[PDB]
């Protein structure tokens, strides 16, 4: 809609026959009139030449446009097709890599096995040839769980009152109206616990009452598990497993964490994907279980199985234990009586002051005190 | 379909990249050995010069659009045979 | 890595190594609106209907089935015109998109040769070299035995 | 034969310099336009690099090219591309379980490697 000479719209397009381009006819005229040619190819032009005046003639002033939009919509769909094509093929090639490769990587450790079985029978075939007591009611006698606040106040729950304790000035700072899980949040002020259906979060009140207990590294969530067979933060279960869950404890980085079966199974979970990523087996139900602050190992109990969390391997086993946890310098045990283990060479303490179970235990900062719980007192080593 | 050098069925086609047209390998092989050039155009052309989505055959959805082309830019001189008449 | 496929001569090792495997893994654990009705028509699994109304029709209608009526001359008029640049040429036009077909198809089972000519290239160097280390191995292993029992009968 | 990018039987085939492989015109006008390159090498091409290089028997029934003709090749695209979409979304699943497999048994040969030659080397060591 515009002339090829001045660039204004043209009222009366006329074109010169020898190179196709619309001017006007005032322009062109003039151009011709100065010198006889064609301003843009600079060829023999007249006046007469030019073609002047609108065309519409037994024509008359949609449809055709629409075939052409359908043509443009396919232009699309085949562009398409071929990116999508392109990368599905590519895929397979990575595909079909792997699947060989992998049942060629396969085939090494079938070999490697049967020489590795060679070489057991060869060599083995030649080779051959304070104690506080008033924390609780008396008339209904028992502490039944124990943790320490994490940044300081002993926290214990009763055979059904949780109670706060200061070991420093030996007062009971709270008492809280069985309890068989307490957890001390960093905080100090709030305290945790749980019992045969409710876990209660507290300030000398309950706040919260939510329908094994761990807290997450945020100091924001609680894990908890139950005889339901659910785990709780979102709730799930297992299909597969369908079974009771007997502890629960969050591996130390917060992504994942570990519950216990009736069934004898560690289940270790993602946090984030809520889906069961790994289970080690290996008798009875599972007690207790403890990650190390290092981050690799997890010791279980049902015997205590160490476990390398690297290589998912049982690397240890020391053949009631109740209680399972790590100072990571050291791992304390308890239930019939209390043991400490050095992490390093797998025993430096035993104690057995308790009658009947001990159904908690404990490290003071730098384990410059161990702390137990017994079936009335609290005592410290 | 034919070689455009001798005319016969090509049992080994090669097209070119500056006269674009279907030459038979051992045929123009020889007519770029005789002269680097495209036979048809004779612009410079050399040996190597000359060389996953799947289709299917030619039939009655691009061909299904410009059958309707085809329909409608005969229908269009119909009507000037009525309104000349 | 290496494992020799051709030297190497069960499916119970196959199962073997999968569970150890699966132990392993145990532990582990751009259009614009077109795109929109194309997908909902696929996973809907309905069509758009067409307009199924040149077909039927009927007599004495109306000013509907008025336009309705001149639709079906016309189209038959086309038709008619459509039929006779066909059978004009007839079998001709036919016979020489048949022609090309089988230019078509050729080239495909060229390149099936090509293939499998290259294919079988690769297996065969790899042949080789399977049955030259597999030797080396046999004589690595009667070299072991040998030490294995030499050891002992000096001591 | 055919164009490198549909898959489509050509009816104004052109050829790129760069990289010889035959298209369908629009397509690969198309192409230059979205962005300036050959589709296949990702090489610098432009509209002017390209150089210029068939019979369909219309059906005896050829109404049905409204209707039954068209609705089928828009149902035939619809179904194919959302199959399509399945085969690609399956592709990258299985892609998963085969790195995964694949690194499940590097853990094995590598703790396999340790074990194999430490109960060879106890041998060695039995003999003294």
């Amino acid at each position: 809609m515009l002339c090829a000479i001045s660039g204004k719209v043209p009222r009366r397009p006329v074109l010169s026959p020898k190179s196709r381009t619309i001017f006007e006819k005032s322009l062109l005229e003039q151009y011709v009139k100065d010198t006889g040619n064609d301003p843009i190819t600079n060829e023999p032009l007249s006046i007469e030449e030019i073609v002047e005046i609108v065309p519409s003639a037994q024509q008359a002033s949609s449809i055709p446009n629409l075939l052409t939009s359908l043509q443009n919509e396919w232009d699309a769909i085949m562009l398409e097709n071929f990116k999508l094509r392109s990368t599905l093929d590519s895929l397979t090639k990575k595909l079909s890599t792997v699947m060989y490769e992998r049942d060629a990587a396969k085939l090494v450790a079938a070999q490697l096995l049967m020489e590795k079985n060679e070489d057991s029978k060869d060599l083995p075939k030649s080779s051959q040839q304070d104690f506080v007591a008033r924390g609780k009611l008396k008339a209904p006698k028992w502490p039944i769980l124990k943790n320490l606040e994490l940044l300081q106040k002993t926290f214990p729950y009763k055979e059904k009152w949780v109670c706060m304790c200061r070991c420093e000035d030996g007062a009971l700072h709270f008492t809280q109206l069985k309890t068989i899980t307490t957890i001390t949040t960093p905080n100090p002020r709030t305290g945790g616990e749980h019992p045969a259906r409710l876990l209660l979060l507290y300030p000398k009140t309950n706040k919260v009452l939510r329908e094994y207990g761990h807290n997450e590294v945020n100091t924001e969530y609680f894990i908890w598990a139950d005889n339901r067979g659910t785990i709780g933060f979102y709730i799930v279960h297992s299909a597969k497993s369908d079974v009771e869950y007997s502890s629960g404890v969050l591996h130390k980085d917060s992504l994942l964490l570990a519950l216990y079966s009736p069934d004898g199974i560690l289940d270790v979970y993602n946090l984030s994907s809520p889906d069961q990523a790994s289970s080690r087996f290996p008798e009875a139900k599972i007690k207790e279980v403890k990650f190390a602050d290092n981050g690799y190992w997890m010791v279980v109990e049902c015997t205590v199985v160490c476990f390398d969390l690297r290589k998912d391997v049982g690397t240890l086993a020391y053949p009631g234990t109740v209680t399972y946890d790590i100072d990571m310098i050291a791992y304390s045990n308890e239930s019939n009586s209390l043991t400490i283990y050095k992490f390093d060479k797998k025993k430096n303490w035993t104690k057995d002051e308790e009658s009947a179970l001990c159904l908690q235990s404990d490290t003071a900062d730098f384990t410059d005190m161990d702390v137990v719980c017994g079936d009335a007192i609290l005592k410290t080593n | 379909m034919l070689c455009a050098i001798s005319g016969k069925v090509p049992r080994r086609p090669v097209l070119s990249p500056k006269s674009r047209t279907i030459f038979e390998k051992s045929l123009l092989e020889q007519y770029v050995k005789d002269t680097g050039n495209d036979p048809i155009t004779n612009e410079p052309l050399s040996i190597e010069e000359i060389v996953a989505q799947q289709a299917s055959l030619t039939e009655s959805i691009p061909n299904l659009l410009t059958s309707l082309q085809n329909e409608w830019d005969a229908i269009m001189l119909e009507n000037f045979k009525l309104r000349s008449t | 890595m290496d494992g020799l496929s051709f030297v190497d001569k069960p499916d119970g090792y196959k199962n073997e190594i999968d569970q150890l495997v699966k132990k392993e893994f145990a532990n582990i654990k751009a259009d614009n609106s077109v795109s929109t009705l194309t997908n909902a028509l696929y996973t809907e699994y309905l069509k758009q209907r067409n307009n199924k109304k040149r077909r039927t029709p009927d007599f004495n209608d109306d000013d509907d089935t008025l336009f309705l009526e001149e639709y079906r001359r016309k189209y038959p008029r086309i038709d008619t015109s459509r039929y006779i640049p066909n059978e004009s040429s007839e079998v001709s036009l036919l016979g020489i998109v048949d022609s090309y077909l089988k230019h078509q198809e050729i080239v495909l089972d060229t390149l099936l040769p090509q293939t499998v000519s290259n294919q079988w290239r690769i297996n065969n160097d790899y042949i080789r070299q399977t049955c030259t280390i597999v030797e080396e191995m046999n004589i690595q292993q009667r070299k072991q035995i040998n030490d294995l029992e030499i050891y002992r009968k000096r001591l």
